[PDB]
C-alpha cells in the first residue's frame, strides 16, 4: 500500500521509453553480415 | 584431454555444429582468471 | 524423429531375431549388435539369457552425448556379452570410438 | 570398361547455401567396386559364366 | 486438537517431496519412479 | 597438415586395407535408441555415429 | 611426412629429430622419393611426442 504510487509511475516511464524506441528503432536492427552468396551469419569467436 | 601432458598438439572445432565444417587449432592448458589458488586471488574471485 | 518410452526389451529381441534369418545370404562369422544409446534404467538380463545362453553374439554398447543419464547398466550388458563401452560426448570423439 | 574414377551413387545434390568458403570437408575414401554384370551388358547366358 | 494439525502437516510435506523428486523428461518420455509417484498422487488426492 | 588450407584427416586404423587384416568379416546390426530422452545435442550425435 | 622440408624452419620438437631427405624424381611413382628411409604419418589430432 505504500508503494503503489511508485509502481504506477514505473509502469507509465516503461510505456513512455517503449513508444519512443518504437518509433526511433523499429524495424532497425534486422541486417547482419553474412558469408557472400549464403544463409551462414558471420562473427568473430567470441563475438555476437 | 584431462592432464596437461595430453593437452599437446592440435583438435577441430566444428563452426556451426556440422561434423563436416571444421578447423585446426592448437590444445592449450588454460587456468581460469578467477582462481582459488592462493588466498589473495581467493579474495578477489570473492569479491567479484 | 525421437519419440516415446525406452524399452531394451523389444529391442533385443528384434535384434536376434535378425541375427538368425540364415535363409538370406549372409557373412556368417563375427555375430555382433551394437546399441547406441544414453542411459539405461534396465539391464535386461531375461533377453540375454537364452537368446545368448553361450555368448555367441557379441554386445557393445554406446552412451553419447552429455547426459546425467545412468550407465551402469549399459556397461553391465557390455561386460556380461564380451563386447566393450565407449562413450562420446562429442563430434571430435566420434572418429576413434568407431573405429576401435 | 572399368575406370579410374571412383563408382558414384545416386543423384549428387550440394547444397550451395551452406558450404562455408574455407573449411575442406572429406573427399573420398569408398573402394572401386564395378561389377561384372555392370562393366559389360547383361545377359543370362553371362550371369551363368 | 492436536495431533489432525499435524498429520496433514506432515501429508503436505510428503506431497512436497513427491513433487520435488519427479524428474522431468522430453518428448513424452518416463523413467519408472515417475510412474510410481503418479500413483502415489491418487493417496495425496483422497486424504486432502 | 597447415602449409595449405586442406587439411588431411587420414587415420590408418580407418584405412580399409587395414581393416581387413585387422579380424574377419562380420554381420553387424546397428540398434538406434529412438526414445524422447534422446532428442536434443544426443541424438544429433547419434546419426553421424552411425 | 606433412612437414615443412625448408631447411630453415627448424621446429625441433622434444623427443624428435627430423630428416631433410633428397627426393630424387621417379617413374613407378609418379612423385619425388627417398629411398633411404621410410616416411612416417601421423594423424592430425594425434600428438606426435607422446
Ligand atoms: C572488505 O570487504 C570487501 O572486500 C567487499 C566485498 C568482497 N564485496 C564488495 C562489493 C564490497 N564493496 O567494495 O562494496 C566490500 C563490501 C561488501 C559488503 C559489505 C561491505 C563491504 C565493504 F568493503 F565496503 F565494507
Amino acid at each position: 500500500l505504500p508503494l503503489f504510487h511508485i509502481a504506477l509511475l514505473v509502469l507509465f516511464m516503461v510505456i513512455i521509453y517503449a513508444i519512443i524506441g518504437l518509433e526511433l528503432f523499429k524495424g532497425k536492427m534486422h541486417k547482419t553480415c553474412y558469408y557472400i552468396g549464403t544463409d551462414i551469419v558471420a562473427t568473430v569467436e567470441n563475438e555476437k | 584431454k584431462m592432464t596437461e601432458e595430453e593437452c599437446r598438439g592440435y583438435y577441430y572445432v566444428y563452426k556451426d555444429g556440422d561434423p563436416t565444417q571444421m578447423e585446426l587449432r592448437p590444445r592449450q592448458w588454460i587456468h581460469n582468471d578467477f582462481h582459488f589458488d592462493n588466498v589473495l586471488s581467493a579474495m578477489m574471485s570473492l569479491f567479484t | 524423429t525421437a519419440k516415446g518410452i525406452t524399452d531394451y526389451k523389444k529391442g533385443f529381441s528384434f535384434a536376434f531375431e535378425q541375427l538368425l534369418n540364415y535363409n538370406v545370404s549372409r557373412a556368417n562369422c563375427n555375430k555382433i549388435i551394437m546399441l547406441f544409446t544414453d542411459g539405461g534404467e534396465e539391464r535386461a538380463q531375461e533377453i540375454f539369457a537364452k537368446y545368448n545362453k553361450d555368448k555367441k553374439v557379441r554386445v557393445f554398447t554406446f552412451s553419447v552425448g552429455q547426459h546425467n543419464y545412468d550407465r551402469g547398466p549399459i556397461q553391465w550388458m557390455a561386460c556380461e556379452n564380451k563386447g566393450y563401452y565407449y562413450e562420446i560426448p562429442s563430434i571430435g570423439a566420434i572418429r576413434i570410438n568407431t573405429q576401435e | 570398361n572399368l575406370q579410374p574414377k571412383p563408382i558414384g551413387v545416386g543423384i549428387p545434390t550440394i547444397n550451395l547455401r551452406k558450404r562455408r568458403p574455407n573449411v575442406q570437408n572429406p573427399k573420398s575414401q569408398e573402394p572401386v567396386t564395378l561389377d561384372f554384370l555392370d562393366a559389360e551388358l547383361e545377359n543370362d547366358i553371362k550371369v551363368e559364366i | 486438537w492436536k495431533p489432525f494439525e499435524t498429520i496433514i502437516l506432515l501429508t503436505i510435506f510428503a506431497n512436497c517431496v513427491a513433487l520435488a523428486v519427479y524428474l522431468p523428461m522430453p518428448e513424452d518420455d518416463n523413467n519408472s519412479l515417475n510412474l510410481g509417484l503418479e500413483k502415489l498422487e491418487y493417496f495425496f488426492l483422497t486424504v486432502f | 597438415s597447415r602449409t595449405p588450407n586442406k587439411i588431411d584427416l587420414y587415420d590408418v586404423r580407418r584405412r580399409p586395407w587395414y581393416i581387413q587384416g585387422a579380424a574377419s568379416p562380420k554381420d553387424m546390426l546397428i540398434l538406434v535408441d529412438v526414445s524422447g530422452s534422446v532428442s536434443g545435442l544426443t541424438l544429433k550425435l547419434i546419426r553421424t555415429s552411425v | 611426412a606433412k612437414d615443412d622440408l625448408d631447411p630453415e624452419k627448424n621446429d625441433s620438437e622434444p623427443g624428435s629429430q627430423r630428416i631433410k631427405p633428397v627426393f630424387i624424381d621417379d617413374a613407378n611413382f609418379r612423385r619425388q622419393v627417398s629411398y633411404q628411409h621410410a616416411a612416417v604419418h601421423i594423424p592430425t589430432d594425434i600428438y606426435e611426442g607422446s
